[PDB]
Parts: C-alpha cells; structure tokens; sequence
C-alpha cells in the first residue's frame, strides 16, 4: 500500500557534505524518523519528528521533511559515518514502514593490508579423528581477498570452506577460510600453507605437525 | 539528482540485453530475485554470479562487480534468500533495470 | 541506561510455533507502545507487530496477522510474541523496539533491542565442539600472544562467545561465520594477551549456542 523508497548506496568524499532522500507520496503529512545501522548491530536513531535530533548524535546529522521526499542531510562527512540508514514513519493504514534502507560509503579510503593468523589442528580435535587447519584474516580494504591452500607446495582444493569478506567495526574487512583433514592428512605432509592474496602482494603462513 | 557516470552505462547495458537478445536469456537459467533494498548491488552480482552457461550476463556482471564494495564468490550455498523467490533471468535484468530506472524519475 | 532485551530465538520447524520474550529496564515500561520489528538477513526492517502502554490496542502486519499475537505483563516489566504457522519467510532477526509514546498514532521506535534470531526451517538443530585454538606468538606484536577457540559444526546461528566470563574483552576478535557445504556453521574466536602471562593466567572461552541450549568453558592452554 504505502511504501517509501530510497536509493540503495551513497558515496561521498569525506567532510564534504552527504544527501539521503527517501520518498513516497505526501510524505510531508507525516512524520520521518531516520535510523543508522552499522554491520551486525541493531539501528541507532539519528533523527526523529522529521528534524529532531535525540541527545548523543553528532550536530552533522540533520534531517527535512517537504511533500514528497524526506532527505537525510549529513554535513561533514566523516568515516565512522559509514553505515546502512533507514527512514521510518508511520501511516493509518499500514502502521509503521520502512524505506528500502541505503548504503553509505565514504571515498578513498586507502589500501589496507591483511593480518593472516594460521592455526594448526587442535591436539583435542586430532584426538577425535578430526582435523582442521584455521586461516583468518583481518583488517584488509578493499573487501577482497584469494585464499588458497598448499599441501606441501602443492595445491588443496576439496576441503576448503571460506567466508565472503564482512566488513569490521573499523571498516577494514574480515574473513576467514578452514581446511578440514584426516589426521592421517595432516600427520602425513611436511606442512600445509593458507596463501593470502590481497591486490597483487600474498601472504603465506605455513604450518607443520608435532 | 544527475547520473553517476558508471551508472548510467550499467543502464544501457542491461537496457541492451534485454531489449536486443532474441532468444530467451541464458536459455531457462533460473536466479533468485531481488528487492530495492541495501546490499542490492551486491545481491544482483550474487545472484548472476552463479548462472556459468551464459556470455551474456558477464559484462553487466562485471559491470556491477565496481559497484559491490567486497568479493562475491560462487556458490557460497546458504539460505539467505528466505525472502526472495526464483525467477527467469530475463525478468530479473528488467526488475533491475526499472528499479535503477526509477532512481531517476524525479 | 534503556534496555530491551529479547530471547526465545532458535530452530523451529515449518509450520511450527514459538515464542519470543522482551524484557525492558532503565524507563517507565508502563507508558510505552512497544513494538515487535524483523530484519531477514541481508533485507531491511519490517515492523510486525505493536501493543499498547495499557494493552487497549493490539495492531499487526498484514503478512503476520491471525497468526502471531502479541502481549504485554507490565509488572514483570516484559513484552512477548507469540508465533504460530511459521513459514520459511518468517526466518529473521526478531527486534523489540520501543516506540515513541503510548499509543499507535505514536509507534515509531525509537530504542531497538538487539534482537534474537528466529530460524524457521526443516533442518536439525545441532551443537557445536570447541577446540582450544593454541597460544601462538608467529603472527602478534612484541610480548603479545595471540589463543582462539574454533567453535565447529553447529546450526542454526548464533554463538556467544566471551573470554574468562566478560572479565577480558579488549584483544578479542571474534569472527563471522562460515557456512559449509555440510550447511552447518564454523566460527573462530581470537584473543590477544600478554606472551608473559601464559602459564599464570588462566584464559577460558564461554561458548554459548542458546539454540540447542547447550554451553562449553574451553580452557586454552599453551602446546
């Protein structure tokens, strides 16, 4: 019925200013809310009454109400600024509704390079006639990152479960990749290897049994 | 508001593929559907990215590849597409195509 | 300090029933609309359902009526819903949000839970084996040291992961987790701690998988 619309991602240089619109038919006849939410957390609101601001949120954060578009204004764009925002009213028929929600991003965040952490099968888990080999990866940008593993300098396809790279508190990314193994595998090989690559540098980090 | 530059040539292509191809679009290759939402760019390119058969997808794939801010990889099997249901993917580049259209319509 | 606080999440098969649980502190729960909000994962917010301060009105979402109900016990301080018919799409992450004043012509939220994680399917609910992932000191910074717990094989999400019962909380990193082809899941958590300290200190991960009700104290000694 009513339903009210924005543009799913926004990019801005930062401390240059950043617009949000969210619309729907005679939305001025109402009242917008305005919520952030950043990865793995619950929305924060940020504006209310189409331009109330609760206690707490940064004086950047302002928000308008006009006929048809609700706009989000965030002046001084900054980088833990980057989140998910939502607008939210409230209407007779269909109580209340949400926008599609839209994404914001940043510019130019620079290159950031990988922290790769390799552990080798637990004397626990080989003791339960299981193996596994843990490769994880933090605080890398942009979001993307080759995991390949060697089992002695020979590659290991069957095995492999990796993440999609999710982005950190901090905005860099995290994923990481698990190798499952007969403890016949892994007592077997000299050693096996998770090989990182992130934007043409790779980061290998080895690992050998007792 | 104006159009982003990379934008506006993702349009045209989808436009192009689903105006110009003759028969039926990567031929009963069935994807799932998506929403005006967050992750949408994203979701479109993991949607696409799993169809293999199909040449003609991989230019908008690639195209939307700029737009999504992480990795998406094939097959990353999981049942976050509770909300959405499947689809043909000559539907689905129109659905996107309309939604992006209307980010335009002032 | 306002705090919603939801539970009741968990593995519940199609066409099955469940009930979640709110429990307000910090505000006058009394004069409050309080509303029941949900987020599939990756999609964006649907508000489904909303009661009264004094339970006078009761409102639901149209793709949720006739087979949730909502209610309130404004002495225990608590808010609940109860679901009935599940469907597939029903699977999300369950908010309880506190609206803006006591009557639905005022139901926006304002305060948000953090909300507990209904997974509506016909698999198994199965529990997880934590591993000691053992200290080592290869790849972290001088006289730091870097131990983790592999929490493996579990469904549905999530886990709460802590070290040494929240005492320790900065070093921590506990990762996303991994679905395998198995369609179970696989999560790491890592702490950073004094290189010194090992064999003094005892570390310890809580692991908690409130889904099957299950919770293990893996102590993580040095190899």
């Amino acid at each position: 019925s009513y339903e009210l619309t924005q543009p799913p991602s926004v990019s801005v240089a930062p401390g240059q200013t950043a617009r949000i619109s969210c619309s729907g038919d005679n939305i001025g006849g109402t009242f917008v809310s305005w919520y952030q939410q950043k990865p793995g957390q619950a929305p924060v609101l940020v504006i209310y009454d189409d331009n109330d601001r609760p206690s707490g949120i940064p004086e950047r954060f302002s928000g308008s109400n006009s006929g048809n578009t609700a706009t989000l204004t965030i002046s001084g764009t900054q980088a833990e600024d980057e989140a998910d925002y939502y607008c939210g009213t409230w209407d007779m028929v269909t109580n209340n509704v949400f926008g599609g929600g839209t994404k914001l991003t940043v510019l130019g965040q620079p290159k950031a390079a990988p922290s790769v952490t390799l552990f080798p099968p637990s004397s626990e888990e080989l003791q339960a006639n299981k193996a596994t080999l843990v490769c994880l990866i933090s605080d890398f940008y942009p979001g993307a990152v080759t995991v390949a593993w060697k089992a002695d300098s020979s590659p290991v396809k069957a095995g492999v479960e990796t993440t999609t790279p999710s982005k950190q508190s901090n905005n860099k990314y995290a994923a990481s990749s698990y190798l499952s193994l007969t403890p016949e595998q892994w007592k077997s090989h000299r050693s096996y290897s998770c090989q990182v690559t992130h934007e043409g540098s790779t980061v290998e980090k080895t690992v050998a049994p007792t | 508001v104006p159009p982003s530059t990379a934008l506006r040539e993702l349009i045209e292509e989808l436009v192009n593929i689903t105006q110009n191809q003759k028969a039926p679009l990567c031929n009963g290759s069935m994807v799932w559907s998506i929403n005006l939402t967050a992750g949408m760019y994203c979701a479109a390119l993991e949607s696409l990215i799993n169809v293999s058969g199909c040449s003609a997808i991989e230019k908008t794939q690639r195209m939307l590849s700029g737009f999504c801010p992480h990795k998406v990889s094939a097959g990353q099997f999981s049942s976050l597409h509770v909300r959405d249901t499947k689809i043909e993917v000559a539907q689905f580049v129109k659905d996107l195509l309309l939604h992006l259209k209307k980010l335009f319509r002032e | 300090q306002v705090q919603l606080v939801e539970s009741g999440g968990g593995l519940v098969q199609p066409g099955g029933s469940l009930r979640l649980s709110c429990a307000a502190s910090g505000f006058t729960f009394n004069s409050y609309w309080i509303n029941w909000v949900r987020q599939a994962p990756g999609k964006g917010l649907e508000w489904v359902s909303g009661i009264a301060y004094d339970s006078s009105n009761t409102l639901y979402a149209d793709s949720v009526k006739g087979r949730f109900t909502i209610s309130r016990d404004n002495s225990k301080n608590t808010l609940y819903l109860q679901m009935n018919s599940l469907r597939a799409e029903d699977t999300a992450v369950y908010y309880c949000a506190r609206g803006l004043g006591a009557f639905h012509w005022d139901m926006q939220p304002d305060y948000w839970g953090q909300g507990t994680l209904v997974t509506v399917s016909s698999a198994s609910t199965k529990g997880p084996s934590v591993f000691p992932l053992a200290p080592s000191s290869k790849s972290t910074s001088g006289g730091t040291a870097a131990l983790g717990c592999l929490v493996k094989d579990y469904f549905p999400e999530p886990v709460t992961v802590s070290w040494n019962s929240g005492a320790l909380t900065s070093g921590v990193h506990t990762f996303p987790a991994v679905l395998q082809s198995s369609g179970l899941y696989s999560l790491s958590s890592v702490v950073t701690v004094p290189s010194s300290s090992l064999g003094t200190q005892t570390y310890i991960c809580n692991v908690n998988h409130k889904p099957s009700n299950t919770k293990v104290d893996k102590k993580v000694e040095p190899k």
